[PDB]
C-alpha cells in the first residue's frame, strides 16, 4: 500500500517545518543584535554591522530553499493521496499564489546594499522580519499527533475536522492552560517592548529605550495606565492600542479558563456528596436529640407549675424543631440528588435485562 | 407539634418497632443534644419508668410528655 | 392565493429599507464635510457652505419620501396579511405617532437659514443626524431572509419569534462574532472620536483636532486611560463617559463570545476522545513493563543475598505500581465516558427493537 | 380558618414597609437641603437650619413610630401561625437585640442641639442616614408576591427557600436585568458622588463640589482613573475605593447577564435550525451540479484529444467534489442534531405505547 | 487492625501542621517588628534590635525542629500504609531533597551576625520570611476531613482525588466564596503594601510608608491606576507588576462566582414556574374577557349603522386578539417546560412498572 | 376571526359542554375586561336573551355577533 | 471519483428508479452550478442520446464519462 | 502487591489463557519498560526455564517471584 509512503512524507515535512522555524529565529535574533549594535556602538563598527547584515541575508537564502522544499512535499503527498501522475494537475492556481506571498514575506530583511538611528528605510524591513511568525502554527500543527497518523486522518474526515489550526488551538488550551497563557503573555511583552523601543529611541537623555518600554508595555497590557511614561510618536501609540487589545482579549480568555476550572467533575462530585452525606447525618441526630431534651424539659417545668421558667424553654422548643425541619428538608434533597446521578446508565441497564425477560 | 417529636423520636427508631431502648434513651441526650445532667435522666428514667423493662414505647411517652 | 403578494411587497419593502439607509448615510457624509469645511476654510468659502447645506436639504427631502413610501408598503402588507378593505381601520393610533416621531427625527438637518466654530445653535442640528442610525437595524433585518419567507414566518408564528431585532442579534453574534465584533468598535471609534472632536475645537494651538481624539477614544474604551489628554469642556466628559460604558459593555461581549468558541462540539470531543484513547495505552503498556522489570531484579538481588543493591529495585517496584495503579484508573474512566456518550440514542434503538421483539 | 386573618396581617406589613421607606427618604432628603444650605447660604440662613433640623426629628420620630408597629405586626403573625397564646413566648432573646440595633440605626438624625462646614460632629451624623437603606429590600420583599401569598409559602415551604432576599434578587435580576442594572449604577453614581463632595469641600477656589465628583466616581467605577482629579484627603480615598470595588462587581454582575443573553432557547434553536435547513439543502444541489458540469467537460476535452486544456477542468473537478464532499457531510449533521432534540419526549410517549401493547 | 494506627497518626500530623504555622506566622509578625523599629528608632534602640533579632532566631530554629518531626510523621505513615519495615526503604531520593529546599527556605531569617534603612543584604533575608507561606496549604488539608478519614479516603482511591489541594480549593469555594474572596485580597493588600514600603522609604519627606503604598495597592489591583503616586525603584515596578497580574486573576475569578450565583437551582425554579402559573392564567382570562366585549360592541355598533364608531372597536377588537394569540401561546410553551422537567425519573419508574407488568 | 372569538369562549368553557352560564357571561365582562357599562349589559342580555334560561348554547352566538 | 460523480447524480435522483429525466438533466446544469451553455448542453444531449427518449440511466453515462 | 505483579501480567494477557509465549515475555522487557540487558533477560530465560517449551504459566511465576 501507498499509506507507508504518505506517512513517510509526513516526517520529511515535520522537519523542513522545525527546521525553517530556526532559521526563522536565528534571523530575528540577528536583526535585533544589529538593531541594538547600531545604536550602542554608533558608526565605529562598520565592519560588524557589515558582518551580521550580510548573515542575515545567508540566513535568509536557507530560509526561502526551505520553503520551497516544504511545498514539493505537500504537492508530492497530494499528489500521493488523490492518486495522480502529473503535478501540472496537482498544482493549484491560489496554492502557486500564496508560494509567491510565503516566498515575499520571508525576504523583506535588511541586505547589505550601502548616528545609531536605522532611518526610514530598513526600521520597516527589520519589523518585517517578524511577520516569519506565521511559521510556529505550521510547525506546532505538524508536531501533533493528529495530522501525522492516517489513523487519525480517519477519524477527522468521518468528523470534517479538516487538521485546522484551530483544534489544536483548543487542545493545547484545554490540557496546559497555564503553560500557554504564563508563556504567551511573557513574549508578548517582550516582543511589544522591543517593537516600542525601536519607535521611540530619543537619544537625547536615553528617554525611550527598554527601561522605560519595559515598563510602559505590561501597565498597557493590564490596562492600569498609570500614564507617568507615554507614547510620544504616531508610531509608538499604534503599538501601544495593540498591546491594550490585545490585554483585553487574553483577559478574556483568562476569564473563560477560570470559569471551566472550578466546576467539579463527576469524581469531585461524588466525594463531595459523600462528605456532605456523613455530615448532615450528624446534625440529623443532633436536632434530633435538641428536639427530645427540651421536649421533656417543658413537660417537666409545666408540670412543675413554675410558668416564668417554662417559657424560655418553650422558645427554645420552638427554634429546635424549626431547626429540624430545616436539617431534615435540607438532607432529603441531598439524597434526591444521589439518587438522580445513576438514572441514565441504571435505565439503559434495566432495558437490557426486561428485554430478556419478554422471553 | 407533638408529629415533630415522634419524627425527632423516629430517628432513633433503628428497629422500627416502635419502641426504644433505655441504653440509646440515655445516650441520645447523654452523649448528644444541647446538654445533659445526671440528675435529670436519672429523674427522666424515673418519670418515663411506669414500665422500667429496657425498652420504652414512645407512643404513649409523646401522649404522656403532652 | 395572496401569498405571492405577500411575498411581492416584501420586496418593494427590501428596496425602501435600503435606499433610505443610503440617503441618509450621504446626508451625514455631506453634514462631515461641511463642519469640516467651516473649520479649514474659514469666511472665505461662503458659496460652498451654501451649496452643500442646500444638497444637505435636498438629501433630506427624498428620505422624508422614502419613509411614508415605506409605511404605505407596511400598511398595505397589514390589509393583504389580515384581509381588510379599507386603510383608516388598517393604521392604529400609536402607529400614527410613530409615523411623526420618525418624520421629525429625520428632519433635523442644518438647514440654509442664513470664524470657524458651528455656533451654539446647529452644532446640535448637525449632531442630530447621527439620530438615523436607526434605519439600520430595519434595513439589516429586513435584508435578511427571516422576515423575507412566509415559509420563515409559519414556523416563528409556531415558536412566538415575532420578527425580533434581537434574533438577528443573535444569530450573527453566533455565526459571525469576529467580523461584526471588529467593525463595530472601529466604526464606534471614528464616530465617536469625530463627535469629540467637534465638542473640543480649541482654535488657538490647534488642541482638538482628531490628532487628539483619535487617541483619547481608544484609551477610554480600553479603560486604560493614561491621562496625558483628558476631555476639556462639559461635553467632552459625556461623550468620555458614553465611550467608557460602550467598551465595558462590549468587554463583557467579548468575554462570552470567547467562552463559547472554546468548548468542543461532539466531533471535536469524539476525535479528542480517540487522541487520548491511543495514547492511555502506551502508557498502560509501558507501565506495566516498568512493574514487570523491577518485580524480577529486585527478587535476583534478594537471592543473591545484596541487601544494599536491593532496597533501591524495591523502592522503585513501590513507585512502578502506584503509577501502575494510577494510569490504570485513569485509563478506565475515560472509556467509562466513552460509553455514557452513545447511552441516550442506543437506547432509543432497543426500545424500537424490544417493542417489535414483543410481538 | 386563621388563613384569612393570615394573609390580612400581610398588608398592613406591606403599607408599613412602605410608608416606613417613604418617612426614610423624606429625611434623607432634608438632610441633603440642610446639607447643601449650609454651604451655599452660610451663617445668615440661621432660621432655615433650625427649622430643617427639627423637620428631620420629627420625621424620624414617625420612622421610629412605623418600625415598632412593624415588628408588632410580625409578632402578631408569629402567634397566628403557629398558634399561640402569649406574646412573652412568641418574641425571641435575639429579635429583641434586632429590635434596638434597628431603632438605633433609624434614629441618628443631626438634631438641633445647639463658615459652611459641617463639623466634625454632625457630618458622621448627616452621612448615617444612609444606613436607613435596609428599609428598601424589605420593601421590596414585602411587595412582591411570594411572601404574599400562602399559596406561595405552601410550595415554598415544599422547596424550603424560607423567604429569602436572594431569591427575588435572582428574580428581578432574571427578569428585568436592564432596568435594575441601569437604576442601580446611576443611583450609586450620585449617592457616592454627593459622599464625596462632603468628604472634599474645599471652601478656597471651590474644587470639591459635585462638579468635580459627578466627574470623579463614574471614572474611578468604569476603572479608567484619568487622574486628572483624585482625592485629596483620607475620607475621600476609603469613598474612590469602595466605589472601584463595586465598579468590579457590577462589571462581573454585567458580564455574567450578557452571557445568558446570548444563548438561544428552545424556540430560536428550531427557527434557526430550520433557517440552516433550507440553507444547506441549496448549496447541495449547487455544488453537486458544479460537480456534474465539469464531470462531462473533462470527458469531452479529453476526448477532443486536447490535453492542456483538460487539467484545468481536471484541477477544478477534484475542488468541486472536494466542496460537494465537504456540504454533504456537513448537511448530515445538521440532520443529526435534528434527530437529536426530539429524543426524550418520544421515548417517554413510545414506552408508554410499548406499555399498553403488551396487553 | 492497624487502621487506628492510621487514623492516630493524623492527629499528630495536625498538630504539628498548625504549630509549625504558629511558629512561622510568629517569626514573619518579629520580621515586620524589626523592619519598622528600625526605621522609626534609628542607632539608639541597639538593645532592642538585637533582642528581636535572636528572638526570630530561637523561634525559627524551633520550626526547624516542628519540620523533621512532620516528615518523620510521614515516613511513619508510609510504612503502616504499604506494610513495610525498614524505614530506609520508606524514604525516597527525591523526597529526601524536597526535605532540604524545605529546611532551606525555613532557615532564611536575618541572624544576629552583627541610619533606618535595612541595607543590601538582610532586606532580601527579611523578605524571605515571606516564602514560609507555603505551610498554610498543608495546615488547611490537614484540618480539612478530606484526609483525616480512612472512608474518605477510600472514596478517594476509588476516584483517584490522591489529596490534590485543588480540590479543597473548589471545595472551600464552592462552599465559602464570599468569605475566602474577601479575606484574601485583604491579606494581599497589606501583605503587599508593606513589601512595597519596604522597596520603597525616601527617609527625606517620608514619601514611601503605609500612607502611600496602602493607597498605590488597591489603585493597581482593582486596576485604575490614577498615577497620582507612581513606584519610584527598580524593585518597586516588579511588586506593582506582581499586584496587577493578581488583580486581574482574582477579577476573573469573580466573574465565574457570580456567574455562577446567579443560577435557579431545581428548587427555586419549581418556584418560579409557579409564580409564572398563577400569573399568566391571569391574563389568559384577562385577554379573553378583552376579546369578548369588542366582539359584541362592534356588531353592536354594525348594527346600529354607525361606521365612524364602529372602526374604532375594530382596531381595538384586531389589537385584543393578537394580544390573546400572544398570551396563549406563551403560556402553553410554559407547561411545555411543565411538563419536560418531570421527564427522567418517571420514565424511570414507568419503566420499572411496565417490567413487571408483562408477567 | 371567529375561531379566536370561539377560543375566547373556550377559555370559560368549565363545563366543556358549548354552554355558559349568564352569571359568568356577566361576570367576566363586570368584573374583568377592559370596562363594564351596566345599561350596555342589560342590553346584551336582551340580545343575547332569545332563549333566557340562565345558560346560553354560544356557538349559535359567535354566528348572531359575526 | 466515480463514486462521488454517481453520489452527485444520486442527489437528482428523486425517483429512487436510476433514471433521470432529460428535462432535469437540462434544467440542474442550465438553471444552476457555475455556467451553462447552450451549445454545449446541446451537444451533450446529442453525446449522451444514444437512447434519446426522454430519459437517460445515469449508471451507463458515468462509465461513458470516465 | 502481588495482585499488583499478575494485574501487569494481566495487560499482556491477549489470550486470556494464563500463559504468555517467551517471544513477548522478551519483547515486554526488551522494547519497552525502563531498559533492557541482554545477559539479565537470558538469565531470566534461564531461570524461568524450568519448562522452557516457549510459554510460561505465569501464575507459578508470581510466586516464584515472590
Ligand atoms: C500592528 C501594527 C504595528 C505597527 C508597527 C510599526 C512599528 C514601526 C516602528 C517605528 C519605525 C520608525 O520609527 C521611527 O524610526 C526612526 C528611524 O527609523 C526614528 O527617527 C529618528 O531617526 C531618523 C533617521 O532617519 C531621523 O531622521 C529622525 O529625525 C529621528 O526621529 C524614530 O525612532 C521613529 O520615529
Ligand atoms: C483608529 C486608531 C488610530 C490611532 C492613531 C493615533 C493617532 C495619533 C496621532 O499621532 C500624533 O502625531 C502627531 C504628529 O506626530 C503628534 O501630535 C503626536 O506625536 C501624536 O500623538
Ligand atoms: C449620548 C449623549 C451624547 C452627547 C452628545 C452631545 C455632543 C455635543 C457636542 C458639543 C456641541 C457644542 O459644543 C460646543 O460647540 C461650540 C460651538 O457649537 C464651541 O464653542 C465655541 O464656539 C462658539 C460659537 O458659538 C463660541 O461662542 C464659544 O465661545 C466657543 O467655545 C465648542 O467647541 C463647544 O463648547
Ligand atoms: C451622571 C454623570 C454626569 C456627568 C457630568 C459631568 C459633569 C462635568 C462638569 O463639567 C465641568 O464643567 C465646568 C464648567 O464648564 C468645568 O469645571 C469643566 O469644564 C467641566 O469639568
Ligand atoms: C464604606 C465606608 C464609607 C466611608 C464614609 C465616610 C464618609 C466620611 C465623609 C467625611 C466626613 C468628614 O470629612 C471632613 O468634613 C469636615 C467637616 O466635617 C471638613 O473639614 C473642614 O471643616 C472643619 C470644620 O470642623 C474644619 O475644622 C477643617 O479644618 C476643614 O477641613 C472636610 O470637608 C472633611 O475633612
Ligand atoms: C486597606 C485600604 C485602606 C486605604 C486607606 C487609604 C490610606 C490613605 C492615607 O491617607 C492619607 O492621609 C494623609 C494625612 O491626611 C495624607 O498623606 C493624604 O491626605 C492621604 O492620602
Ligand atoms: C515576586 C517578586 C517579588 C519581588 C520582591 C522583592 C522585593 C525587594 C524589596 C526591595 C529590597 C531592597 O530595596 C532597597 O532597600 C534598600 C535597603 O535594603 C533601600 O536603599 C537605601 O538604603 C541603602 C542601605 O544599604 C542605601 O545604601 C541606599 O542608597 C538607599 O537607597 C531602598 O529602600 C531599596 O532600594
Ligand atoms: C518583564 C517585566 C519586567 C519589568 C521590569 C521593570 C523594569 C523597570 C526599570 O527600572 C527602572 O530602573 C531605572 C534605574 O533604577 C530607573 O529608570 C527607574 O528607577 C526604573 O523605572
Ligand atoms: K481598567
Ligand atoms: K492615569
Ligand atoms: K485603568
Ligand atoms: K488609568
Ligand atoms: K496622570
Amino acid at each position: 500500500g501507498a499509506l507507508r509512503r504518505r506517512k513517510r512524507l509526513l516526517e520529511q515535512e515535520k522537519s523542513l517545518a522545525g527546521w525553517a522555524l530556526v532559521l526563522a529565529g536565528t534571523g530575528i535574533g540577528l536583526m535585533v543584535l544589529h538593531a541594538e549594535m547600531l545604536w550602542f556602538g554608533g558608526c565605529s563598527w562598520a565592519l560588524y554591522l557589515f558582518l551580521v547584515k550580510c548573515t542575515i541575508s545567508i540566513s535568509t537564502f536557507l530560509l526561502l530553499c526551505l520553503i520551497v522544499a516544504f511545498h514539493a512535499k505537500e504537492v508530492q503527498l497530494f499528489m500521493t493521496d488523490n492518486g495522480l501522475r502529473d503535478w501540472r494537475v496537482a498544482l493549484t492556481g491560489r496554492q502557486a499564489a500564496q508560494i509567491v506571498l510565503e516566498l515575499v514575506v520571508c525576504g523583506l530583511h535588511p541586505a547589505p546594499v550601502r548616528p545609531g538611528f536605522l532611518g526610514q528605510g530598513e526600521a520597516l524591513l527589520s519589523l518585517a522580519m517578524l511577520l516569519r511568525l506565521y511559521l510556529v502554527p505550521r510547525a506546532v500543527l505538524l508536531r501533533s499527533g493528529v495530522l501525522l497518523n492516517a489513523s487519525y486522518r480517519s477519524i477527522g474526515a468521518l468528523n470534517q475536522v479538516r487538521f485546522r489550526h484551530w483544534f489544536v488551538a483548543k487542545l493545547y488550551m484545554n490540557t496546559h492552560p497555564g503553560r500557554l497563557l504564563l508563556g504567551l503573555t511573557l513574549g508578548l511583552w517582550l516582543t511589544t517592548a522591543w517593537v516600542l523601543s525601536v519607535a521611540e529611541r530619543q537619544a537625547v537623555n536615553a528617554t525611550g529605550h527598554l527601561s522605560d518600554t519595559l515598563w510602559l508595555i505590561p501597565i498597557t497590557f493590564l490596562t492600569i495606565g498609570y500614564g507617568d511614561v507615554v507614547p510620544g510618536t504616531m508610531w509608538g501609540k499604534i503599538v501601544c492600542l495593540c498591546t491594550g487589545v490585545m490585554g483585553v482579549c487574553c483577559t478574556a480568555l483568562l476569564v473563560a479558563v477560570v470559569a471551566r476550572k472550578l466546576e467539579f467533575n463527576k469524581a469531585e462530585k461524588h466525594v463531595h456528596n459523600f462528605m456532605m452525606d456523613i455530615q448532615y447525618t450528624k446534625e440529623m441526630k443532633e436536632s434530633a436529640a435538641r428536639v427530645l431534651q427540651e421536649a421533656w424539659m417543658f413537660y417537666k417545668h409545666t408540670r412543675r407549675k413554675e410558668s416564668h421558667a417554662a417559657r424560655r424553654h418553650q422558645r427554645k422548643l420552638l427554634a429546635a424543631i424549626n431547626a429540624f425541619r430545616q436539617v431534615r428538608l435540607k438532607h432529603r434533597k441531598l439524597r434526591e440528588q444521589v439518587n438522580s446521578m445513576v438514572d441514565i446508565s441504571k435505565m439503559h441497564m434495566i432495558l437490557y435485562d426486561l428485554q430478556q425477560n419478554l422471553s | 407539634s407533638e408529629e415533630e417529636i415522634r419524627e425527632a423520636f423516629r430517628v432513633f427508631d433503628k428497629d422500627g418497632n416502635g419502641y426504644i431502648s433505655a441504653a440509646e434513651l440515655r445516650h441520645v441526650m447523654t452523649n448528644l443534644g444541647e446538654k445533659l445532667t445526671d440528675e435529670e435522666v436519672d429523674e427522666m428514667i424515673r418519670e418515663a419508668d411506669i414500665d422500667g423493662d429496657g425498652q420504652v414505647n414512645y407512643e404513649e411517652f409523646v401522649q404522656m410528655m403532652t
